[PDB]
């Protein structure tokens, strides 16, 4: 019901210090499962989740070879891009790619993705129809014409609709014990006196998966979107996530405040109070 | 076209003095990817600090988790020291068990 | 698994 697989490629040039470094990581939903680093002594795609370890030698060989080829191709791309933008050889530049599939509850492709960024900016992206491109500038229009000639869109559509979804569903089955078992947040509210006028109420959500979550404070039933401090969702380091929301209240009015937590692992939305 | 890193320092589990744990420094929203991150105990650099594999968000900004195993106490001060091209000087973020 | 298609920009 709305699962995804994503690969994230990053190449960074280092003029005068050898060839660009290529890094790849792969995710199923919010779980990283593979990595690759071209700087490694004998670069191999490596497992990063328990459920992928079972794949055989041929799986690792094939993906390692693709990663090694991509390393070289990215070096070609960086050189080409440098030329498109009339840039010198002295600067470090970055090429990023993300691609993958979202699968629906019926097991079919819901949406395919394939996009690139140069130096942190949108460069070119495969449209939702998986048959046309969106080029960000005149440089990216050169790339588009090369990729139209090479019928890249057609090849990517094939992967996204077939291979990509097939592997995602395989991973989902093999790792279903962890991937298809949402872990609801452990929640609690803390109270921190600032002075005699007021104090901070902080609502915690810990050890949840997946990352998607909603934390809000309410006074008498009205949201405090304007006076709520809401930190970015962060990794716990064990494959679960954390988040908190805080609000400043006048001493004696803590009563009027309730914290509301929504997460797919929860049977029902929680409302906490101090 | 460069983006300065957001920084969060925190523990994997709620802090219990004398209870063993993990200190986290989460850097995100930065570009380019070159970044240096150190975890500090009472001002001194901690060796044996591991980090996640480089990845990025929807807006292309990078994120990384630096972490190490540690045992908190009432007096020991912890912090994260981050250096990036967008920083004229290293930025230090102190650990606050309530955040 | 990674896409086996390869095209320089």
């Amino acid at each position: 019901g709305s699962h995804s697989m994503r690969y994230f490629y990053t190449s960074v040039s280092r003029p005068g210090r050898g060839e660009p470094r290529f890094i790849s990581v792969g995710y199923v939903d919010d779980t990283q499962f593979v990595r690759f680093d071209s700087d490694a002594a004998s670069p191999r795609e490596e497992p990063r989740a328990p459920w992928i370890e079972q794949e055989g030698p041929e799986y690792w060989d094939r993906n390692t070879q693709i990663c090694k080829t991509n390393t070289q191709t990215d070096r070609e791309s960086l050189r080409n891009l440098r030329g498109y933008y009339n840039q010198s050889e002295a600067g470090s530049h970055t090429l990023q790619r993300m691609y993958g599939c979202d699968v629906g509850p019926d097991g079919r492709l819901l949406r395919g993705h394939n996009q690139f960024a140069y130096d942190g900016k949108d460069y070119i992206a495969l449209n939702e129809d998986l048959s046309s491109w969106t080029a960000a500038d005149t440089a990216a229009q050169i790339t588009q014409r090369k990729w139209e000639a090479a019928r890249v869109a057609e090849q990517l559509r094939t992967y996204l609709e077939g291979t990509c979804v097939e592997w995602l569903r395989r991973y989902l089955e093999n790792g279903k014990e962890t991937l298809q078992r949402a872990d609801p947040p452990k929640t609690h509210v803390t109270h921190h006196p600032i002075s005699d006028h007021e104090a901070t109420l902080r609502c915690w959500a810990l050890g949840f998966y997946p990352a998607e979550i909603t934390l809000t404070w309410q006074r008498d039933g009205e949201d405090q979107t304007q006076d709520t401090e809401l930190v970015e969702t962060r990794p716990a380091g064990d494959r679960t996530f954390q988040k908190w929301a805080a609000v400043v209240v006048p001493s004696g009015e803590e009563q009027r405040y309730t914290c509301h937590v929504q997460h797919e692992g929860l049977p029902k939305p929680l409302t906490l109070r101090w | 076209i460069q983006r300065t890193p957001k920084i969060q320092v925190y523990s994997r589990h709620p802090a219990e003095n004398g209870k063993s744990n993990f200190l986290n420094c989460y850097v995100s929203g930065f570009h380019p990817s070159d970044i240096e991150v150190d975890l500090l105990k009472n001002g001194e650099r901690i060796e044996k600090v591991e980090h996640s594999d480089l990845s990025f968000s929807k807006d292309w900004s990078f994120y990384l988790l630096y972490y190490t195993e540690f045992t908190p106490t009432e007096k020991d001060e912890y912090a994260c020291r981050v250096n990036h091209v967008t920083l004229s000087q290293p930025k230090i973020v102190k650990w606050d068990r309530d955040m | 698994s990674h896409v086996a298609v390869e095209n320089a920009l």
